[PDB]
């Protein structure tokens, strides 16, 4: 989905491998929380 | 003989095949095989 | 009748399913054939290639009749026509007496 | 050259600590969690 906006609402989160095992999460921003923001926040990052 | 009196309306053919393998082979009785798309039935082994 | 139809012995293993989701609905159409609805014989073609765009049209003739329950097989007289429907070209009938 | 002592008694330090943990866990692991009756193992999500 890509852009701010249109990650909301419910989609398909389809199990092991196969199109017939369908489970519905909604969807949201995930931040990978070891984010290069600020340079206080890039040095935890990049302490790691 | 009265071990069929308690098959009444069953087919022939699950009493005596013999008989009926032969008595279509002969003519009387003549069949026909259709088939039916829409019967249920229940599924089976992989 | 309802129901979908078609396809052939459906194989299903319960060791591979889960405690979950309802195995979609398929939305398949219902699509019996001339030939699979009565028994196929060789007047009953004629009819319906001649039904099938024919104009107009009866045969009378002696048919075996699958009876209401599929035990037996009669044999009777059928006098039918048909005739398609003026307008629209979608469809065509057959009134069986 | 030097190393060679060394070596060899991380050598000797694996040949202890594979057959103390082949004579205690043989087999041990192979239980499973699988759903009602089926063949799918049964996880959370991120669950190994
Ligand atoms: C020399 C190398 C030193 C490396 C330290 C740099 C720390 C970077 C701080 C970035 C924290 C951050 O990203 O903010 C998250 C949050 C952002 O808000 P948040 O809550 O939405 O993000 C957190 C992420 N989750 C939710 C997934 C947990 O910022 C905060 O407000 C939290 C408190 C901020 C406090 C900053 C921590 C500083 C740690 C340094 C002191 C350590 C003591 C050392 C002394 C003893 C040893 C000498
Ligand atoms: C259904 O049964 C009819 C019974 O008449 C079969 O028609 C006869 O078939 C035999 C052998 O095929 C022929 O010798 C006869 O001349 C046929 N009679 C008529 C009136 O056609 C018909 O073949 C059967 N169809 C199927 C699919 O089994
Ligand atoms: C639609 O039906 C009408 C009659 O309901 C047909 O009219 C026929 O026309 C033919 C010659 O074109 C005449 O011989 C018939 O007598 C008419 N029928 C009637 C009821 O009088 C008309 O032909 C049909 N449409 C088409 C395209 O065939
Ligand atoms: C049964 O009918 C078949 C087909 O006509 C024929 O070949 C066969 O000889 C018949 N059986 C006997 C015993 O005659
Ligand atoms: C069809 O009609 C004729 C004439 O009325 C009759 O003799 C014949 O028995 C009928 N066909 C059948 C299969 O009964």
């Amino acid at each position: 989905k890509m852009t701010e906006e249109e990650c909301r609402g419910y989609y398909y989160v389809y199990k092991d491998g196969d199109p017939t095992q369908m489970e519905l999460r909604p969807r949201q921003w995930i931040h990978n929380d070891f984010h290069f923001d600020n340079v206080l926040s890039a040095m935890m990052s990049l302490f790691t | 003989h009265d071990d069929y009196t308690n098959q009444i309306g069953r087919f022939f053919g699950e009493i005596d095949p013999s008989l009926m393998r032969h008595l279509v082979n002969i003519s009387v009785y003549a069949f026909n095989k259709s088939y039916d798309y829409q019967s249920v039935c229940e599924p089976g082994a992989a | 009748q309802p129901k979908p139809i078609g396809v052939g012995i459906p194989t299903i293993n319960l060791r591979k399913r889960r405690p979950n989701v309802q195995n979609p609905k398929s939305q398949e159409p219902v699509t019996l054939d001339f030939l699979d609805a009565e028994l196929e014989n060789d007047i009953k073609v004629e009819i319906r290639n001649k039904m099938i765009d024919g104009e107009s049209g009866e045969k009378t003739f002696r048919t075996l009749v699958k009876s209401q329950d599929e035990r037996y097989i009669d044999k009777g007289n059928r006098t039918y026509t048909w005739t398609p429907v003026n307008g629209t070209d979608y469809s065509s009938l057959a009134l069986v007496l | 050259l030097p190393l060679f002592h060394i070596a060899l008694l991380v050598l000797f330090m694996v040949i202890i600590y594979a057959i103390i943990g082949l004579e205690l866990f043989k087999g041990k692991m192979h239980k499973t969690c699988y759903y009602i009756g089926t063949d799918i193992v049964a996880t959370v999500e991120n669950e190994k």
